[PDB]
């Protein structure tokens, strides 16, 4: 019970952690990546 | 490699 | 029966069966823009407040409704297709569903010309330099010899973005998507 | 900690990759009308963007059907569904052992995750006439009243049916607690894996079963398959599908496997919310047509297989409970149709004093003398003859219409019989103190007793039997047949016991 | 003539198909390819914009809308001739008993017309089949719609089995035996029984029983037109065969219930208890296809349940009013348990007729059925009261009356495994000599127990030797 | 945060809005504006575009076609806390005790999910009731769901009143009842007797049951959600605090059939004798989250009306499949005088093990259920022929059943007004003392009028001896 | 001819009056036919209202023109009821002259809450 109930913690800390840094990151190579996804989609397809 | 790795990184910082 | 034209998306429903039946006939008589346009002039036509609070309202006396509509054709002189799609939607009281079966066909003329809805979300506002290649690389990407009417929407919810559906096939990039994959793999 | 981060970014591919989707029209009450999905395959597991299953029937040239996995919040009008990319599956291993699993395949009892290695479709075709052979062996309850009028065969299907609170769910767990004996043994022609799957009962009532089941150490065999009452109607119409497919698993590797059915007719009423939800038409009942066709194929996925084909066996028992007794109702008659053997309790009896409840002559099985080992063949047939005589004897002097030497004979043996075959709740025995305790009944020297005291008669006697006869039983369940010598042994030891209890 | 449409929408059995270029006429057969196996639609109604409403015999797990299928035209057509006789096949048509193709030449078309009035046969002969209470209470017709009704758990399979032994090896024409949703084991153990027997030969073309099975677990489709799938193999060897054939259809209620799920997936109303409007329709069509004509004999014993014992049920009832010479297989009397619990005071008889059968079979027949009749309402009598106040003759018709009752059971060979006695064959002459002989009193000292389970009057002088000393 | 959509279909509950830009998930709780009370509805199905299909709980009146609808954006948040003990509430969370408004810290929310199987408690303590029937023949389970079936006048009301006023004086945990679809009047009566009896305490913070009350005056969308209410009520005493806390909750019938009523106007296809096709399952939610956990326990005692007297119909059948203890109050013992006419055939309990309640008490019920059922097929022959057509054993099963029968009635503290006697709170060990005796027939002598509305057997003794002397 | 307050009577059948238009209607509401007789205004739709009236059907043709009243379903009430014979709307069909109603009790109003009712 011990190690579950710090993993519960150690996951939702994880997840609002995640949810705090990247709902404020923008630097565009996401996007940068995703045209790169569409193109690599486009060679196979 | 874009997000996983991001949170790899506060895998760390929870580390 | 006769052989009915198949049109290219099956549109169904009351209005997708108007709008298949008036689609195959103009196929047969091959002068579907033109009928397409008329039908755009009709809407434009039914939108008027005082024609379309005489055609919605009841105790006008359908024969009157019939007779009002053979006039207003033939005082601009439409086409012996949408004359007659005119009359039977007169006829049989769907004047109701009639901006609804210019919608159908509409959409059947759009997919006669080869154009694919495509839905973009960036999720935050995108420049145009990211609008061009994204369109390069999607019109290489649908099909040959179609081509794509594209719109985008945005919302600060779903971060990262990216999200694009070309022709029922949905490529998710989503950041939040993202987190929802890795979020069932670190739940178990 | 670092193994959890490692399998959490190793794990997930995260291969996006261009897919089939379809917005979705009217939400309503775990149904959702999706529009889009023209090539989605009939019956097919598709996934909504929250993360949960559904499964897609009643493909229509508007929108497709699909019924959620689960809770209806979690759905909106507009939103993505995602086509898996093929029919609904069950994962299946030996692995699976002794783990509540939730009805498609997520163990939700706190144990881990479960280490399956084989997939298997759920809406599979069952074995046709040439893989089958007929029922050869003995599958024993520990029931001494299932053991001797309706015993089991391992290759066979039978019902429980009877009215609510009479003792069925307690029959199955008879059934289930007799196989440890045989699964510790040597035979692996002898050790049972077996799927109890729980629809639409309550979670409480799962908890102590699995607490009946490992306090009497009945975790090998078993595989706990709960659709509750709080599981959607889907999860409750496919979780015996599911145990049907873990059965077919251990049955085409070649181990003798069962299935208890419990609470069939909540299948029933789940497939009938769905119809109804899904706007099909209600036939009789407000159930629609194909139930019989549903049941027919969940309960025609079992029977003997081939000495070709590995030579596994599965034994399908499905639990039905009536209303007020009413057999003629839809679904009972169905899965009357469908089944051979058929277990009837009514509930009369049990507050009459017979445990189980078994109401008699209403129950058959149809491979009878077959499924029965050599011992108890030789014993129990003309006891069967015997209390069919008794009953209708009874049934007509009610009143005491004749009463010759004959009838007092009949009614004597029929109520000392009757005390026979009643039975303590969880406490089965092997077939040697069957064949034994039915030996010392039906071969005299029990008919001029007082019939109150037949269950001190019981108790003694299997303390006596279990206390220096040990090897004498062992003699007669390894030889099969009950030997001459044997049988005379048997009547000296009872004459001698009906000395000590009359003493 | 293939013409090819598309899948469009699929619930089950019920599939819809658009055609535009070709349209098929109703009841017949579609090839849905797409399938590792094939898939098999009955076409009926073409609702618009061609539209068939087929039913789809397989499982219908994973069709696509938008799929392809050909149109043949065919009603639905099967392999048929004497090469198909040790083989089980089904509904489609296709072999499944794992031994390769059926080669055949010519096919058959399961949908046809009841022949005509012209050519329906009009001679009457008795059919004896060695069972005593058929013998002499519902005696058989060689040449006539036999059928045995009876709920689940009263015996129906194991006097079928009795039928199928005790007259399909008296026979030295065909045997076409029609499983209808019957289960799979007791199938299994008809086909093991039938090759352990001889009936079917696996080594050469000496066969005389041909079996056409469809399992009770598939989809209404494979489970209604199964049984139609059998009387098509019984008409050749009664059409053009030109040979005496019986066809045993053991269960005609899986068609009734399959009519019923389809309807009510079709799109039609619910009729009386449920089942469909097209019920008496439906199987005026299947049971006037079989029956006797001049071109050639075949007789038909039909294995029929009745859902909890109820006779009232629409299905039945009509099914009644098909048959030429039914018999009713009650439970209460095997609650008794005289087996199978054969009611005579229900069943039936073309047949019966002094000038048919005889006077003498005749008027014990029906002394018989006096005697048991009055006992019921003697029996009520007694269960106030007791034995006490009935009279001399009262008492002594009352036990005359459970006397014979007792002597109505006879052990069958099949089922030497369900009693353990051997079970004995029964002559007519010798039913006929033994229950006059009870109605003529000379046994009114022996008790009910000596008649229990024997043959002829013999057998239960032997058991009465036994018991006495 | 909330979404104005517009009214544009009313019938009842199931009011139809639109919704363009913000249409709000399925179980929302969305407020109608321009109302004189706050008018809550509730979204469920999405059915065109814009459609939310809600249902409305309040006074439908006066919903005018196209009316601004302002969605809040969650399900029905409800106060709870330990400032609830004592204060009525109805479905949205309102007080109508007019006696000011909750003055909690939190809200939880009217929909939640059922505990799941990794964490149950699979232990059951017997709860002896102070019944002689109840602690005979169906125990009840402390920690267990209990139900309390019978007809209209069978005395569900009468044995709940004797399950407070016996079992609720025990526990110190914060009980919870919940009226659904009854009578005001009882409502108010057991207001005043929650105050007059010290359970409730208007002047001072230490009160012990909670109240909420949804009674029958109400439109069926306010009646399908009571028992939600005093459940997630009493289901925050249970997680949050670690209580051992008792739900009495009258009268689960009539959230069934609120459901009914509802979906009949839901547009949904009709089911079996009437009902909805989602009577397992919503009723499965509703009682799967009525359960015994290891966070703390509940005891949770429920009245279930049967409509005219079948227990074949739909919502009492599900019910008997989801419950741990069953009493079937029936009217035909009435009919005979006995009260509560409690069917004990089919009453049973799930606690009754010999490797539970022990193997005498074991034994005296199943003697006793056995003498009963062999009564009721001699009472066949009986009706038909008379008393005169049985033997010696007959005749003594039959008096030793009538002297049984007779004294499974005892006379409660409540319904003292009804009839003449005080309330007798009979112990566990008298009750199998006294039918012990009476099943071995050592009250061979005593009348059977001795044994009706006695209580302890020293009082059928002394009633026989009293009438002997009355009689002298 | 406004149908924001009045509408026209599209179908009355069996005891229903679908009437179209009527867009100012609340649900629950007392409008009357133009033959003289009243209805309550039950189920709404986006097409029509369905009003199911307080007579025969036999008086109400169709396209017969409705009007709103304005208030929930009422029925006079007072002292001045008393001694006197009232149909189910309020209207005196004794014959002996109408009523001196003041007041207006409308007739589904709630039964009261638990507090202000006492026992009896
Ligand atoms: N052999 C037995 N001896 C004593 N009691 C029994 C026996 N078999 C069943 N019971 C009783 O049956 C009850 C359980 O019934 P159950 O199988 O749960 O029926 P259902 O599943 O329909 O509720 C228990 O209360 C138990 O006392
Ligand atoms: N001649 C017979 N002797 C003994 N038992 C019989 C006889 N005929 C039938 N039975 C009984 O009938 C049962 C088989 O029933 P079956 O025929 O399979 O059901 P159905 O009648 O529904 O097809 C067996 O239990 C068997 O004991
Ligand atoms: N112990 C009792 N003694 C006498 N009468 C009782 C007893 N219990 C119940 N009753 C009768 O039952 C009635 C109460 O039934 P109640 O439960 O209020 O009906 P409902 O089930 O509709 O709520 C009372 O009128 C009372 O006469
Ligand atoms: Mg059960």
């Amino acid at each position: 019970m011990m190690r579950q109930k710090e993993q519960e913690h150690m996951i939702n800390w994880v997840e609002k952690h995640v949810v705090q840094s990247i709902s404020a990151q923008q630097e565009k190579e996401t996007i940068a990546k995703c045209i790169a996804d569409l193109k690599l989609l486009a060679k196979k397809a | 490699q874009k997000l996983f790795v991001d949170k790899i990184r506060e895998y760390r910082t929870k580390r | 029966f006769a052989k009915l034209v198949r049109p290219p998306v099956q549109i169904y429903g009351i209005e997708g069966r108007y709008a298949t039946a008036l689609y195959s006939a103009a196929s047969k008589q091959n002068k579907l823009e033109q009928v397409e346009k008329e039908l755009l002039r009709v809407g434009q036509i039914l939108k008027e407040p005082k024609m379309a609070a005489s055609l919605m309202n009841p105790y006008v006396k359908r024969s009157v409704k019939v007779k009002s509509l053979n006039d207003m054709t033939a005082k601009e002189k439409f086409s012996p297709l949408t004359s007659n799609l005119i009359n039977l939607l007169a006829e049989n009281g769907r004047l109701n569903n009639t901006p609804a079966v210019i919608s159908a066909f509409s959409t059947m003329m759009s997919v006669h010309r080869g154009e694919v809805p495509c839905t973009v979300t960036t999720a935050s506002p995108l420049d145009e330099a990211t609008l061009t290649e994204l369109k390069t690389v999607l019109k290489s990407f649908l099909s040959k010899g179609q081509v794509l009417k594209l719109e985008v929407k945005i919302d600060p919810s779903i971060m990262g973005g990216m999200i694009v559906r070309i022709g029922e096939k949905y490529v998710d990039m989503s950041a939040k998507t993202k987190i929802q994959k890795l979020s069932r793999a670190m739940r178990e | 900690v670092s193994s959890i981060l490692e399998e959490r970014i190793l794990g997930a591919d995260t291969s996006v990759d261009l897919e089939e989707t379809g917005r979705v029209l009217s939400i309503g009450d775990g149904i959702a009308r999706v529009h889009g999905l023209r090539n989605v395959q009939a019956e097919e597991m598709v996934e909504f963007s929250s993360g949960l299953k559904g499964m897609s029937l009643n493909l229509e040239p508007d929108n497709v059907g699909v019924v959620v996995f689960g809770n209806d919040k979690l759905i909106k009008e507009g939103d993505i569904v995602k086509r898996t990319g093929a029919i609904v599956d069950v994962p299946v291993g030996e692995e699976l052992l002794g783990r509540v699993v939730d009805a498609l395949g997520n163990a939700i009892d706190g144990k881990g995750p479960i280490g399956s290695k084989a997939r298997r479709r759920v809406g599979l075709k069952a074995p046709g006439i040439i893989p089958r052979i007929s029922v050869r062996e003995p599958m024993q309850t520990g029931i001494k009243a299932v053991d001797s009028l309706v015993p089991i065969g391992r290759g066979q299907r039978e019902l429980i049916i009877g009215d609510r609170q009479t003792g069925k769910t307690s029959i199955a767990i008879d059934t289930i607690i007799n196989q440890k004996r045989f699964n510790d043994g040597t035979d692996e022609k002898k050790k049972l894996y077996c799927i109890y799957v729980a629809i639409g009962q309550k979670r409480s009532t799962v908890a102590q079963l699995v607490k009946r089941l490992t306090d009497a150490d009945a975790m090998k065999y078993t595989i706990v398959v709960s659709a509750t009452a709080s599981d959607a109607a889907p999860l409750q119409y496919l979780a015996p599908y599911s145990g049907c497919s873990m059965g077919e698993y251990f049955r085409d590797n070649g181990k003798h496997a069962l299935i208890i059915y419990d609470d069939l007719s909540k299948q029933a009423v789940a497939y009938r919310q769905m119809s109804l939800l899904l706007r099909r038409p209600p036939g009789r009942e407000a159930y629609p047509g194909d139930v019989f066709y549903l049941h027919s194929r969940l309960l025609e996925r079992a029977a003997k297989m081939n000495d070709a084909f590995g030579g596994g066996s599965l034994t399908a028992l499905p639990v039905i409970e009536t209303q007020a007794g009413d057999v003629s109702a839809y679904i009972p008659t169905n899965v009357i149709s469908i089944t051979d053997g058929q277990i009837f309790l009514e509930t009369e009896l049990f507050y009459k004093g017979i445990r189980p409840a078994i109401n008699v002559g209403l129950s058959v099985s149809r491979v009878g003398s077959a499924a029965q080992t050599r011992a108890m063949k030789q014993v129990a047939g003309t006891m069967k003859l015997e209390l069919a005589q008794y009953r209708e004897v009874a049934a007509f002097a009610q009143f005491g219409s004749d009463l010759d030497a004959a009838t007092q004979q009949l009614l004597s043996r029929g109520v000392r019989l009757t005390e026979l075959l009643k039975q303590g709740q969880y406490s089965p025995m092997a077939i040697e103190e069957q064949v034994a305790v039915i030996y010392a009944g039906v071969r005299g020297y029990l008919d001029k007793l007082e019939p109150s005291k037949i269950t001190k008669f019981e108790n003694a006697f299997l303390s006596h039997v279990i206390s220096q006869h040990q090897t004498l039983l062992g003699k007669i369940r390894t030889d099969g047949k009950i030997s001459e010598e044997a049988d005379a042994k048997l009547k000296e030891i009872v004459t001698n016991f009906l000395a000590g209890f009359e003493a | 003539g293939g013409a090819t449409g598309r899948i469009v929408a699929v619930i089950g059995a019920v599939v819809d198909v658009q055609f535009d270029e070709g349209l098929p006429p109703i009841l017949n057969a579609l090839e849905v390819q797409g399938r590792e196996t094939r898939l098999v639609l009955e076409v009926a109604q073409h609702l618009g914009e061609s539209t068939v409403r087929t039913i789809a015999m397989d499982g219908t797990e994973g069709l696509v809308r938008g799929q392809k299928v050909l149109d043949s035209g065919a009603p639905i057509r099967i392999p048929v001739g004497p090469e198909t006789l040790g083989r089980i096949m089904n509904v489609i048509g296709e072999p499944i008993d794992e031994r390769g193709p059926i080669k055949t030449k010519q096919f058959a078309a399961i949908h046809a017309e009841a022949p005509e009035f012209v050519e329906m046969s009009v001679e009457q002969e008795i059919l004896v089949t060695g069972i005593k209470v058929v013998d002499l209470l519902a005696p058989y017709a060689k040449g006539g719609k036999i059928g045995l009704f009876g709920g689940a758990g009263v015996g129906k399979t194991v006097l079928i089995m009795e039928l199928i032994n005790n007259v399909a090896k008296a026979h030295g024409g065909y045997s076409v035996f029609a499983g209808v949703g019957e289960r799979t084991r007791e199938g299994n153990d008809l086909y093991h029984e039938m090759i352990e027997s001889g009936v079917i030969n696996l080594k050469d073309a000496t066969s005389k029983v041909a079996l056409v099975y469809g399992q009770m677990n598939e989809p209404p489709g494979a489970r209604a037109r199964v049984a139609l799938t059998g009387l098509t193999v019984a008409e050749y060897f009664r059409d053009q065969e030109g040979q005496d054939v019986l066809l045993f259809i053991d269960n005609i209620f899986r068609f009734t219930q399959a009519g019923s799920e389809v309807s009510a997936l079709l799109g039609r109303i619910p009729s009386a208890v449920g089942y469909q409007p097209t019920l008496a329709t439906d199987m005026g069509t299947m049971q006037e296809r079989i029956t006797t004509t001049k071109k050639g004999s075949i007789t038909s014993v039909q294995a029929i349940y009745v859902p909890a014992d109820d006779l009232t049920d629409p299905a039945p009832a009509t099914t009644f009013a098909h048959l030429d010479a039914t018999t009713v297989l009650s439970r209460a009397i095997a609650e008794l348990g005289i087996y199978p619990a054969v009611d005579p005071l229900d069943s039936t008889s073309r047949i019966m007729d002094p000038n048919i059968v005889g006077s003498e079979h005749y008027d014990v027949a029906r002394g018989v059925q006096k005697i048991l009749q009055d006992y019921k309402s003697l029996q009520d009598i007694i269960a106030i009261l007791g034995m006490d106040e009935l009279s001399e003759e009262d008492k002594l018709t009352v036990s005359r009356a459970r006397k014979i009752q007792r002597f109505l059971s006879q052990p069958f060979q099949v089922a030497e495994v369900f009693t353990g006695h051997l079970g004995k064959l029964v002559p007519l002459k010798e039913t006929i000599k033994g229950f006059q002989q009870i109605l003529a009193g000379e046994f009114d000292h022996l008790p009910e127990q000596a008649f229990y389970m024997v043959g002829p009057i013999e057998e239960a002088v032997a058991k009465a030797d036994k018991l006495a000393e």
